[PDB]
């Protein structure tokens, strides 16, 4: 119980203090990921091209 | 017999309060079973994880 | 449901146990060299550059 | 909160497993050269100058 | 007490039902309070270090 009360409140303000970063984080990333995904097959010939 | 009717008053009083969110108390041994087997199963398919 | 329940987190808790034992003491590593470079690369001056 | 990482373990599981292979195919080639990585990151600024 | 008759059957049915489940599962449950009683200090540990 001592260690569940030391835990709960370490990991509730843990929480509390990243959540909604992570949230609206992963609510803009929507963009980006399809936009990356939309060009994805010019990414292995690119690197390589480079090289 | 104070104290068995304090007692007895508060019970209903505190079932009552535990009970109206009637839902999640209902599934809440389902969902910490579930929750269980989920992480044990993450946990066990990747294998990997720490080389990574 | 309780007996399901019971083994569930006894399995789970100890899962939990080698779990943190095994990787916790590099990922907290690794969270913290991304927040000092993340903090690195978003001061004013980065921040404008990028 | 049982229930909910439950259900995001139960979606993002296989997704999961393919990331960290991905992750893993990706960072081998880094750590075999990651002396080479340094040397370009304290070198570029000089050039960039 | 009387006109509650079947509420109080229904729990005493359900009590029966969940101490038999506990019981059953004795070293679990022991097994479970020894483990949950170290790995809720290294989960605090483990946040606290990431803070």
């Amino acid at each position: 119980l001592v260690a569940a009360v030391g835990f709960g409140n370490t990991g509730g303000d843990i929480f509390e203090r990243g959540g909604p970063y992570l949230v609206r984080g992963a609510q803009d990333l929507l963009p980006t990921s399809a936009l990356l995904d939309e060009y994805s097959p010019a990414l292995f010939c690119t690197i390589r091209n480079y090289h | 017999s104070t104290q068995v009717n304090q007692l007895l008053v508060n019970a209903q009083t505190l079932l009552a309060a535990v009970n109206e969110r009637g839902r999640s108390v209902s599934l809440l041994l389902e969902r910490v079973s579930s929750v269980s087997r989920q992480v044990e199963g993450f946990v066990d398919e990747n294998p990997n994880l720490n080389h990574v | 449901e309780l007996a399901n329940a019971l083994q569930d987190l006894n399995r789970v808790l100890k899962t939990t146990r080698e779990f943190l034992d095994r990787n916790g003491g590099v990922l907290t590593h690794d969270i913290d060299n991304l927040e000092q470079v993340t903090t690195a690369i978003l001061q004013p001056e980065p921040r404008d550059g990028l | 909160a049982a229930g909910s990482l439950a259900d995001l373990l139960s979606d993002n599981r296989p997704l999961l497993k393919d990331t960290i292979g991905y992750l893993d195919v990706i960072q081998a080639p880094l750590v075999e050269q990651k002396q080479e990585v340094s040397d370009i990151l304290v070198q570029m600024p000089q050039a960039l100058k | 007490q009387v006109n509650s008759g079947d509420a109080i059957q229904r729990w005493a049915a359900n009590l029966n039902t969940l101490a038999a489940q506990s019981a059953q599962n004795d070293e679990a449950l022991r097994s479970g309070l020894q483990q949950a009683a170290p790995t809720a200090d290294q989960l605090n540990a483990v946040f606290s270090d990431v803070r």
